[PDB]
């Protein structure tokens, strides 16, 4: 929750870890709580879908999320999304019923 | 392990032979048991 | 039929020096070790279950493409193109005749690959060799 | 206002006008009247789009020729801004001339941006959207429904409702932005995509992206409808070479070929199935192929080829099908053994770079595939798929890649290279071979444009140096110049930071990204600027991987915790929609005074059209020079090609590429002359690139700011922000930076 990369070596606590998978479900429920159509002025999705048949050269590894030797994600994008979600939730909470 | 390594089979062991088993006259002495050795920082 | 000789069951893990070869006659994979012992003395029937087509050790080669069917087509294509071979200039720039000639050659290759009419087609290949 | 050029009356939609805008308009008219191309570089703090539309629209409406206009932007988001400006300009004209003149202006984009079908617009990729729309609009469904009403094939009410009305009555006269276009079409159940595509021949001005002018796949259909005498505007064309190169490039992976064999086998099975029950279709196609017809004469205007033409239309052979691939089974065998050759070429153990000729020669040797049939691969496959009734084409999708590769490598031989690498990612346990077909010359894709159209205007805010674009892209210009903004009081403070407060050098070199001193020095600069920046602060990084690593390092150091107290942290992510949500949040936090900081990539999605003006941008933090990854086979090949052909030194191009992106991000902070912000270039290597910055940015960069420290930059920023918060004296800008009608007339009198 602090936006820190989890270390496998760290023992943690047995009781609280049971809620880790539940949080993975709350984040999904929160991603939809924030998702909504975006104005075309700053819609970055339409720029990549402007020409759906673009086939060029795949970008270098410096222009892609980091991966490990085995090929799976290193996990730094998750904390980037976590802070992104924290800011989005704070701003959305401002526009409450009051 | 050497014989297995000649046939192309990866040997899961090693030859044990490769296991590398790893002043004088002082001035002031009335401070007999006070001076702690802070040699490095 | 994954990485081991179907005859001797010599897996690649225990014999990393294993190397396979194919014979155009039946395109059956076989490791080099079996080739020497079965064919060194002379011609013998293929050591496969259901295959009785004799072959010689001197004919074995290395498979180029990972697909056996394409290997058969390419080798037949090489055999036909060694006989049926012309160019656009051979018909004085007549593209219609050249395209028809190309279609006929493809039909010949298709028939030889799938055995539609082996006897008539094979004779035609032999006949055109004289001309 | 409504002022006059030599004989052209032009109606500006504002009562005031900048001196730069008038000079910009005068130069554009001079280029239009004299004919030819020009490269104009106007600052970002001056209205460029409004000036272009004002003059060009007036030019088309006054002269007898009534030349049309083609407006090319780089992203879809820019088309909206251009259309909004066009609507504002035309509304002013309708109110000053007393009537709405006959005028039509439409934007153009893909189906994904304009699909109103409740079940087809819910897709996450545009290729699927096109497939489903084609299934309901190709005409197969309509013909089957005509013969037998009981058929369950569905249609699109939007597409069908258009047939009732005529093409001239799809939309009312005026300018339609996408926001307005979708609203109008929803109330009448019409397809905006098909309305736009069927009205390009009637538009006075058509606005689309560069991919619809340079990419042969989507360009040929659109290009055939526009006029030949139209005015062509290249807006924000400082990175047009990248678009030109990706149009004739392709990449093949082991997964692609493994998925291609399955499709070829499925295609052979489908042919066998069709052979047994319905064989007249095959003979009918074969008969027309023998005659000499191609896709154009066989396919109806309603249907589209399965494989988009991957080469420029001028390089397609006009002769009949060679005959080898004339029959279905022969073509399938031809296709299968081509795939096998590609697979056996993926087993190399070292990087191999070869010309298309060498690849063709080896192909002709191992197998017996000649060049000419390989050129018809894409054309033939579209016919075979069309005649096979392939209602679901999920299996055959992979074959579009093989066909595209086949038609490219057999067409071009100069300016193209084929790189095969055993490691797409060098940091991998198991090699993953890749095969890249790269375009080295950037002028091959833009050659048709500069010959088809007489007058072309290449304009951008940061297009410098201007000599290199004629060099890189083989075209010549009647005039190329850059304007310097006549700002009464300095409004932007460009600074270069070379070291930290400890005087240790700072750089974004990738090899020292994980350095405790450089990481902490950059983090301290980020925090200190976050303390004095009032509303918004954008930070651009050389690459996404560099940003990911350094941000993670900051988290451990605790630098982020200090930033969180003053501003919200929004980060650019690979997902486009999530980044769009981040932009929405970042703008919201800037407006309500909460303060926000946006971390993005200099060469990413944010930098290619999103503008951070007024409160959305008050400080720009360029963390390092955005260099490419030098150890890239594609870039090294391109650098070698440019050196031998255009005599461009490798270091010169690399610096030019990096600066054109750094300047690109700098210019997205000023909209008018009442806008201000601080531009800091944080890299020791920036200190010698002042002469490489745009003229209007270089003029504002002082000799004392060429190599500053973090503390000295903070002190200057605090003084500058305090100075820009004071009420400006109107007399200081009454007639030197902003012009009324009377001032403009004076400028026309003294000059003459
Ligand atoms: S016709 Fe238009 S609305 Fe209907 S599916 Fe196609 S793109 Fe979507
Ligand atoms: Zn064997
Ligand atoms: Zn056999």
């Amino acid at each position: 929750l602090r936006g820190e990369k989890i270390m496998q070596n760290d023992r943690g606590d047995v009781i609280i870890d049971r809620y880790l998978t539940l949080d993975q479900e709350f984040d999904r429920k929160d991603d939809d709580m924030l998702l909504h159509p975006v104005k075309k002025i700053i819609d970055l999705d339409g720029n990549i879908q402007d020409d759906p048949v673009v086939r060029g050269n795949r970008p270098d590894f410096t222009m892609q999320p980091g991966v490990d030797i085995n090929g799976n994600s290193d996990g730094t994008v998750d904390i980037l999304k976590g802070m992104n979600r924290l800011s989005e939730k704070m701003i959305m909470a401002l526009k409450n019923e009051y | 392990p050497r014989k297995l390594q000649d046939l192309g089979l990866k040997p899961a062991s090693v030859d044990p032979a490769t296991i590398k088993r790893q002043k004088g006259k002082i001035t002031n002495t009335h401070m007999t048991g006070i001076l702690k050795d802070y040699s490095h920082r | 039929n994954k990485d081991m000789c179907p005859i001797c069951k010599t897996d690649r893990y225990l014999s990393p020096d294993v190397k396979f070869l194919v014979n155009p006659e039946c395109y059956h994979r076989i490791c080099e070790s079996c080739v020497d012992r079965i064919f060194s003395l002379g011609p013998a029937q293929c050591p496969y279950k259901g295959c009785d087509k004799i072959l010689r050790k001197n004919k074995f080669k290395t498979q180029i493409f990972d697909d056996v069917e394409v290997e058969k087509e390419v080798d037949i294509r090489k055999r036909v193109f060694n006989v049926f071979n012309k160019t656009i200039d051979d018909f004085n720039g007549d593209l219609v005749e050249y395209n028809k000639y190309l279609e006929e050659v493809e039909d010949i290759i298709y028939k030889l690959d799938h055995g539609i009419d082996v006897a008539k087609t094979e004779e035609k290949l032999r006949t055109y060799e004289e001309l | 206002m409504k002022f006059y050029i030599d004989d052209l009356p032009v109606l500006f939609p504002y009562p005031k006008i900048y001196p730069e805008q008038y000079n910009y308009m005068c130069d554009i008219k001079k280029t239009l009247d004299v004919g030819g191309n020009s490269i104009l570089e106007m600052p970002s703090g001056t209205g460029k789009t409004v000036s272009l539309l004002s003059l060009t629209i007036a030019y088309q409406m006054h002269y007898p020729e009534h030349r049309k206009i083609i407006y090319c932007s780089r992203t879809m988001s820019e088309i909206e801004k251009a259309l909004v400006e066009l609507e504002n300009l035309m509304d002013y004209r309708t109110k000053e001339l007393g009537y709405q003149e006959d005028f039509r202006g439409l934007g153009l984009t893909s189906r994904k941006n304009l699909c109103l079908h409740p079940e087809v617009s819910k897709e996450r990729k545009g290729t699927v959207v096109d497939e489903k729309c084609r299934r309901m609009t190709n005409g197969q469904a309509k013909r089957k429904l005509e013969e037998d009403p009981e058929a369950n094939v569905e249609l699109c009410e939007y597409h069908e409702n258009l047939y009732n009305i005529e093409v001239e009555d799809y939309l009312p006269k005026g300018v339609f932005s996408f926001e307005k276009l979708l609203k109008y079409c929803e109330e009448k159940t019409l397809c905006p995509y098909f309305i736009v595509r069927r009205m390009i021949s009637l538009c006075n001005i058509i606005i689309y992206s560069y991919h619809y002018l340079l990419d042969p796949k989507i360009a040929e259909r659109v290009s055939n409808e526009v006029s030949k005498d139209s005015i062509v505007i290249f807006d924000e064309a400082h990175n047009i070479d990248n678009v030109c190169i990706e149009s004739l490039s392709l990449d093949l992976t082991t997964d692609a070929l493994r998925r291609a064999t399955r499709g070829a086998n499925a295609l052979d099975e489908r042919i066998s199935e069709v052979r047994k029950v319905d064989s007249q279709k095959l003979q009918d196609e074969y008969e027309k192929l023998v005659q000499g017809l191609h896709s154009a004469d066989i396919l109806t205007d309603q249907e589209e080829p399965f494989v988009e033409t991957p080469v420029l239309p001028q390089d397609l052979l006009t002769e009949a099908i060679p005959g080898n691939i004339r029959r279905a089974e022969h073509f399938v065998s031809f296709l299968k053994r081509l795939i096998e050759y590609l697979k056996t070429r993926m087993k190399v153990l070292h990087v191999i770079s070869e010309t298309p000729k060498s690849f063709l020669q080896h192909l002709k040797q191992l197998t017996f595939i000649e060049r000419k049939p390989l050129r018809f691969c894409s054309e033939r496959l579209s016919l075979l798929v069309r005649t096979l009734e392939v209602t679901e084409v999920e299996d055959f999708t992979a074959l579009k890649d093989i066909a595209t590769f086949a038609t490219l490598i057999s067409t071009y031989e100069e300016g193209f290279l084929l790189i095969i690498e055993p490691y797409e990612i060098e940091n991998a346990a198991v090699p993953n071979p890749i095969m890249r077909f790269t375009c080295l010359d950037a002028s091959i894709a833009i050659k048709p444009v500069f010959e088809r159209f007489s007058s072309v205007i290449i304009t951008s805010g940061t297009i410098s140096p201007l000599d290199m674009y004629p060099r890189m892209l083989n075209f010549k210009t009647v005039l190329q110049k850059s304007y310097a903004m006549t700002l009464a009081k300095k409004s932007f403070l460009p600074m270069i930071i070379t070291k930290g407060s400890d005087q240790v050098a700072i750089s974004s070199r990738f090899e020292i990204r994980n350095d405790p001193s450089i990481v902490r020095n950059y983090g301290s600069m980020l925090v200190e600027f976050a303390k004095i920046t009032p509303d918004g602060m954008v930070v651009f990084f050389p690459s996404y991987l560099y940003m990911e690593s350094i941000v993670s390092m900051w988290q451990t150091m605790g630098i982020l915790d200090e930033v969180w107290k003053h501003k919200l942290i929004l980060v650019e992510t690979p997902d486009a929609q999530e980044t769009s949500l981040a932009l929405e949040t970042y703008r919201k936090a800037c407006s309500n005074g909460r303060g926000a900081i946006l971390l993005s990539v200099a060469r990413g999605k944010v930098s290619e059209g999103i503008d951070f003006d007024h409160q959305y941008g008050r400080t720009v933090l360029m963390i390092g020079i955005p260099f490419q990854y030098t150890e890239s086979r594609i870039l090294k090949a391109r650098l070698e090609f440019m050196r031998e052909n255009y005599r461009i030194r490798e270091n010169d191009f690399l610096s030019f590429d990096a600066m054109r992106h750094a300047a690109q991000c700098l210019g997205r902070v000023l909209r008018g002359k009442d806008d201000y912000g601080v531009m800091v270039l944080a890299d020791r290597r920036f200190s010698r690139k002042r002469s490489q910055l745009p003229k209007w940015i270089a003029q504002g960069l002082s000799d004392a700011d060429l190599n500053l420290s973090t503390d000295m930059a903070i002190s200057n920023t605090k003084q500058f922000l305090r100075t820009m918060a004071q009420p400006t004296d109107p007399k200081d800008q009454e007639g030197v930076s902003v012009w009324s009608y009377e001032d403009l007339i004076k400028h026309q009198n003294s000059r003459k």
